[PDB]
């Protein structure tokens, strides 16, 4: 009665569903064959004699990273028939994971995400996962996107992409495939959250004094922000803050719903024991201008609205506290037609820490997602790097060959032009 | 007798109702499984006002919870007390309107509130002769404001004649949660002023500096934050459940409370209320009770008396405790505070005593009070609003669901022309 | 359900509930 | 019935009335924990001159403890009988003004100000008609003297009519400390002097010099000058609440001891003030104790007497005595010292007989006596004031936050008055 | 509640702070841990269930120091971020410290100490420790002021100053980097006072008796007198001013804040024995001028304003005793315009002696802060040493070509010349 299904589509969209899907389970208590030894409705079914099934379905058109779950330690937490397997790469192209071998495989994944849909009769919403840098990740994600659009037309859908980077990149023609996808992404995502690469990397520098991991937590920060969001909806609360509401809540046009993101405290055994987590100063972390994980300094950015999730022991008397010294407090600037712009929903379950993980047991943390006209300035900058390889037509000659018409990219680059006039006509 | 009937809604509603019959069951002598215990005829000869015979000897409360969130009465339920309703008057939700004042209104409106009529019904002409409908909900939510103010349209149409009341919060002047605050507020007082006999306003952070001043609460609660305002939710009552040497009743304030028929909102206090440093050393005498309700800190509503003029006041004693020094009290608080009080007015202070104290005090006291420093919440809710029609935001998706252009637009002109009226009587 | 929004710290009556100097003689 | 209001201000005034309210509480028989025991008529006859009733048998001081320091009125709470006073009279400054006269009196303690205010009146206007105000405090300082006197001037515009007794203590001269002893105390003492009815001038070596001189004390702290002013609070109010064969009361003393408004400063000398070696080898009669009542000795302000004329003079005699021998052993007195009095009054004197004594003593007498011997400590607060003002001392920060150099020009143009009206008179 | 924030610019002052710390953690009683077995709020935060972290800050670019202070017993007693430490030294450069290798780390140590401040409200000050000689110590002591004094500009600064000394230097460039210090020291410090080398040297030669002690020995008499000045914070006393108070009755003018220091006594065990150490001798002593603590001879300067605080079991009579014998006494002189230039705060709790150092256990000692017109001699021979130097260009090229212009060095003349023709109008 009250669920939302995952979709994990992508490389990088397995990756951050894998880490998700481990975080949830040892936060149910429930176990990697599926039984424990009403909070788990909301993102699990019933596999008959006290098991239970995940809510989600995972989507990649190239096989070594479905497989490599199907042959892993959650092999039988998953259902096996949602693993959908394709046969060859898109291979960092929009226009194959689009149009050549994407229509041989979205008639398995609507088939088997209606079966999904129909095992609860009201559902909140999805959570897309993807990276769109590259191909299958971006192309076939925005392919699914359309059917879903066309088919659950009244249902919010909450897409969380890892944007590029401005300097960590691992690929080559991230401006063709972000500039060519985000133009359908617009009027085809409800509410959609940036996340670019490289500001996880600098707050695990300064927050956790790690000098470099590995992808894995990567995608275990993440994964916290998701289980954070989401905690309203499974876990009992003070003041709950559902998707239903969060949708309706934090846009203000139909068009400006590309919002950042923040989480406070990351905080390892390190530095743990030095200073007390409080509300008066977890909420200052997490505004701080280099705490975001999306590198979008907001000092010359303007924000619009913020919403906060504190889970813990968490009361609302200091909560009202704390956010009212970062509203007389003149760093951050509310814009002059929105005093007030803030969310604070409780949650009285504590969040929990992965074993063997780098983040440490704190008492309370808070979630950000916030709108700002800050990321404008993302969006040019992706601008500038797609213009000049666009100026005299490099890599175009194959995604052109494949059987995509020539003059579809400028209209998007009118596309991405009528958005920075619209954030710059939502701030003035 | 003459029964009222509690209508409890939003997540806001449902949290202070809950704290409502937690306080009245216990001060009345009932435990939560709903047998008796006291040995009072007091405490039992009006019971019917709130409370239904089940033919089992317990007493089932006649309040309907309503909420289009699963989760508020899921609390209510498995909280102290949460065995005394009937699982019949609880009416569900599972859309939910999301902090949405369009479509909790209109777009689950409407399955949901031919329901919540049904229930409410059966409630109201199962005894001989009601007498009101007590309603507790939120201006600053979605289906508090919105669903709860339609099931005030639907009651009154049926009903047009018997009294009805509203202790509603309103949205915080300081620090503001559920960000469409005056889109929420304002659509639902049009609705209020039209429609109601009765609207007491309670501001959250009014509450905050009850227990911050005169409590000295270091991290207090929405169970205390509940308990305080439910003192004088008790009291505006509980003169009716009890005899006295100068009874009331409800329409008893609402004749001469109220001046003309469209402002009828009204300025909540309570008083003692003390501190571990306020209670020992505290002499507890009416003269010592008369600065309370003019106590601007003692105010449980954002509005500073002091930038404003008393047009009625009104105070619900309760004790052993001599009716003429409520009176002269009464008197030479308006003689000092003359310029502090209407002039055109003579005598406007009202004084009814019953003769039950609240459960385990010696004396109390519940203002009421019609006055004109109301305007202070009533213009920036305004110009909050103002601030969000002139570039259009957030309320393309309010026109989405039905609520065009047209009636935000009178929603302001009947919003100023209120206050208006309330200047133009100063 | 963990009321701990909800937990007390106050009694029946309203009030609440229950939570060096050297002196030159 | 007649009542006082108290306030004290600085870490002077805290203390001070950390003495005086135990010297009159045990002298009413009331424990630390408010139970009275000693089973007289007495004591009670008049207890709410000083203390409230609290509704349960235990009586609270009317006393208003207040600065800009918590360390003062925690050290008070934590002492004994420092539990007697209501943390709602204590209202509390947490950056405080340091020696500061400035920014006591305009910019920090008046943020304070409008709520001590409110707690002043609540003990004023909760009887039928006060007394007086009774306020102790010390003009060295910077909250104590700077803001001190900001209540002294604003309690004269709404209660004009009514008496203004206050306790000053004024800056020592060879071994002072709080380097801007002159600036804090000549730019106090003109709101000191047309917004007070009477003050007495209490000086800090004077009263080392009655300990180590007549009472012979091998070790003195700040508690054993405490005890001699709080004896002197004691005397001058005690026929207030204790009878006597002749009544006298605050006004009784004004108007007897002022014959001109502009000079109202009060010298005190305290009877019997014994050392212990010969505690049990004097006499105790009123010709011997008169002697020791006008005596330079016994003085706790240190001028003396023999270099200037009594202008008026009076004497709370206290204990079962002979009211015959309460006047002769003043007109020996006078008789005898001759010069020693002014001319153009006659009949120089007031006794005033008060019954009952302080516990054990059969005689006490504190002496009020308006002598031109303070010309020599207002002359000497002028030339150290204007020594270190010919060349611009410690002065920045009091013009840079609300003052600027004209104000210190009419400072010493009534200190410069007084001294010239003294010499009128003399 | 109320606190105050230390800061630690230079090796020197981060070596008085170290003995600093170690001191007041026997004050309070904790372990070098953080954990007690509420008047320490004024130097520690809390942490967890127990622990404390100082306020302090301690600032160098040479890690060498900071790093093994980090590796060093008292680790976990400081909060890692509050330990900043940069890349290179300043080298006895005051182009250096405040111009190149600068800009790196005065932006994160003023974001360590915006964390620090904003924890609770009722701050009085900051306690700035540094040397003046050193590059690091000069210059990144005039950009922390400088950032310091326009931002938190009704804040009080306590800067403690180990000043050159005269007949020792153990430096060469050291008196360029003193008159460019006082360049920018005068217009935004609120109480500072000189610390001369040889002149606690001499302390220790002649009342400790031993001759050759070390850094740590001077250290803790420094640990001594800031315990001794702040134990109004602390601990209740009968007489107790505090910060606001020095700020307001010891620099009478805005442009003279600059003071003596003394303490009385400092005795070995073999001196504990011999001499009851009444208030009037350890006043006596204080005021002895051979027992200054900048080689400031007060016997040809007059006394302008002057401060004691008492400690331990000191009663009120023979603090006016000794001030009256003070005043009856020709030797000292005062000034024309003060009459009363007596300051005293009388405390109650003894000053604790470190077991295995060198104090003895006293029952009452005397603190001192004095202002006077003595110092003019203390910088007129650091006018004179900078003449002969800046003759001909002594070792100033490598100040004008690494980060600042030739006149920066005229404008410190005047600067510290007018603060010259300042002490010498005030006492005629
Ligand atoms: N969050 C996250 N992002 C990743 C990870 N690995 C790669 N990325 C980002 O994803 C972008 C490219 O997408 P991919 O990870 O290759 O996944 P894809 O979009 O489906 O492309 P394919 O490799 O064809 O499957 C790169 O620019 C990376 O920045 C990861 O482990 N976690
Ligand atoms: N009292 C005292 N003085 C010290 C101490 N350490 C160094 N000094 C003084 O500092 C001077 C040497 O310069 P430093 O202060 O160490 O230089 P710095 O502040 O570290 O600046 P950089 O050397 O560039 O890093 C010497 O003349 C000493 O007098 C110490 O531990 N105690
Ligand atoms: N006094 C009180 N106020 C509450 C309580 N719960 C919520 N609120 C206030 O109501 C506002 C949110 O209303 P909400 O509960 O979401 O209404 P809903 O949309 O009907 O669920 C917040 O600003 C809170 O200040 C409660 O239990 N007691
Ligand atoms: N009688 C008395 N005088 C005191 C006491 N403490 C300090 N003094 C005197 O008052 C002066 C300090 O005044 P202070 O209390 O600090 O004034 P404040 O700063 O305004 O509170 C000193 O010079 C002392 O001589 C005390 O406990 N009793
Ligand atoms: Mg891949
Ligand atoms: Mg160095």
């Amino acid at each position: 009665m009250r669920e939302v299904i995952s979709i994990h589509v992508g490389q990088a969209g397995i990756q951050i569903g894998n880490a998700c899907w481990e975080l949830f389970c040892l936060e149910h208590g429930i176990q990697p064959d599926g039984q424990m030894p009403d909070a788990f409705n909301t993102f699990f079914s019933e596999t008959g004699a006290g098991k239970h099934v995940p809510r989600c379905v995972f989507l990649d058109l190239e096989p070594t990273v479905v497989d490599e779950v199907r042959t892993g330690t959650y092999r039988h937490l998953f259902h096996p028939e949602q693993l959908i397997s394709g046969k060859e790469d898109a291979a960092n192209n929009f226009a194959r994971g689009h149009y050549t071998i994407g229509k041989e495989i979205v008639d398995l994944s609507l088939d088997r995400i209606r079966k999904l849909a129909d095992n609860c009769t009201g559902l909140q919403g999805f959570l897309m996962f993807n990276a769109v840098g590259g191909g299958t990740g971006s192309g076939l994600g925005c392919l699914l996107l359309e059917r879903l659009s066309v088919d659950y037309g009244k249902k919010s859908k909450l897409n969380f992409c890892s944007w590029p980077s401005p300097q960590v990149s691992t690929a080559v023609v991230e401006p063709y495939n972000s500039v060519l996808s985000t133009h359908s992404l617009l009027e085809h995502t409800d509410v959609a959250v940036m996340l670019d690469n490289e500001a996880i990397y600098d707050i695990c520098r300064r927050n956790l004094d790690i000098e470099r991991p590995t992808y894995t937590n990567l995608n275990r920060l993440i994964a916290q922000v998701i289980s954070s969001l989401t905690a309203s909806l499974r876990f009992d609360g003070a003041l709950n803050v559902d998707v239903t509401e969060f949708q309706t809540n934090l846009v203000p046009y139909p068009r400006i719903h590309f919002m950042l993101s923040s989480y406070a405290p990351i905080i390892s055994a390190e530095k743990a024991y030095h200073e007390q987590l409080s509300v008066a100063e977890i909420t200052n972390s997490a505004f701080e201008p280099a705490s975001m994980m999306a590198k979008c300094d907001p000092r010359h950015g303007k924000y619009m609205a913020c919403c906060l999730m504190y889970r813990g022991d968490v009361v609302p008397k200091d909560v009202n506290a704390a956010v009212a010294t970062i509203k007389t407090k003149r760093t951050i600037q509310f814009v002059d037609w929105c005093p007030t712009g803030f969310k604070c929903g409780i949650n009285y379950q504590p969040p929990t820490v992965v074993p063997g993980g780098d983040l440490a047991k704190v008492m309370r943390a808070v979630c950000m997602i916030s709108n700002s006209t800050a990321i404008a300035e993302v969006f040019s900058r992706m601008d500038h790097k797609f213009d000049l390889m666009y100026a005299k037509r490099a890599f175009v000659h194959w995604y052109v060959g494949e059987g995509m018409e020539e003059g579809e990219f400028s209209e998007a680059r009118e596309d991405l032009a009528a958005l920075e006039k619209d954030y710059e006509e939502v701030g003035i | 007798m003459r029964e009222i009937v509690h209508v409890q809604g939003g997540q806001c509603g449902n949290q202070i109702g809950a704290k409502f019959w937690e306080v009245i069951s216990d001060e009345h002598g009932i435990d939560p499984t709903g047998t008796y215990c006291g040995d009072s005829d007091l405490q039992l000869e009006r019971i019917n006002v709130f409370y239904n015979e089940a033919t089992g000897g317990r007493f089932v409360p006649r309040a309907i919870l309503m909420d289009l969130e699963p989760g508020t009465m899921d609390s209510v339920r498995a909280g102290p007390f949460g065995q005394l309703f009937r699982p019949d008057n609880f009416v569900f939700g599972q859309t939910g309107a999301g902090n949405n004042w369009a479509k909790g209104h209109y777009t689950e409106g409407a399955e949901l509130i031919d329901s919540v009529l049904d229930v409410v019904r059966k409630e109201a002409e199962g005894c001989d002769c009601l007498q009101g409908f007590q309603i507790t909900h939120s201006l600053g939510g979605g289906t508090g404001s919105g669903m709860g103010t339609l099931l005030i349209s639907k009651v009154r149409e049926e009903y047009p004649d018997r009294i009805m009341e509203t202790f509603s919060v309103f949205p915080s002047p300081k620090v503001s949660d559920t960000v469409v605050e005056p889109y929420n507020a304002t659509l639902s007082v049009h609705q209020l002023v039209e429609n109601a006999d009765e609207v007491q306003v309670i501001d959250n952070e009014a509450l905050y500096d009850i227990c911050f001043r005169t409590l000295k609460l270091t991290t207090p609660t929405y169970g205390d934050l509940n308990h305080l305002v439910s003192a004088a939710m008790s009291g505006v009552t509980c003169c009716l459940r009890f005899p006295g040497q100068l009874n009331s009743d409800l329409r008893k304030l609402a004749v001469n409370l109220i001046p003309f028929p469209r402002l009828h909102f009204f300025l909540i206090g309570f008083a003692p209320l003390t501190s571990r440093g306020s209670q020992q050393y505290r002499a507890l005498s009416v003269p010592e009770l008369t600065q309370q309700m003019f106590d601007a800190k003692n105010m449980m509503c954002a509005s500073d008396p002091r930038h404003g003029r008393y047009l009625t006041a009104s105070a619900m004693f309760r004790g052993r405790m001599s009716t003429k020094e409520v009176d002269e009290q009464m008197l030479n608080v308006q003689n000092k505070n003359s310029s502090y009080f209407v002039e055109w007015i003579p005598n406007n202070m009202k004084s009814s005593v019953c003769d039950i104290p609240p459960k385990g005090l010696k004396m109390s006291v519940t203002f009421v009070g019609n006055s004109t420093a109301i305007q202070e919440m009533f213009k920036r809710v305004s110009d909050q609003f103002t601030a969000m029609f002139r570039r259009k935001a957030f309320l393309h998706w309010y026109t989405g669901e039905g609520m065009d252009e047209m009636e935000f637009t009178e929603a302001e002109s009947n919003m100023n022309d209120l206050v208006s009226e309330y200047q133009q009587y100063q | 359900l963990y009321a701990l929004r909800d937990h007390l710290d106050s009694k029946l009556v309203p009030n609440q509930s229950t939570d060096h100097t050297n002196v030159l003689s």
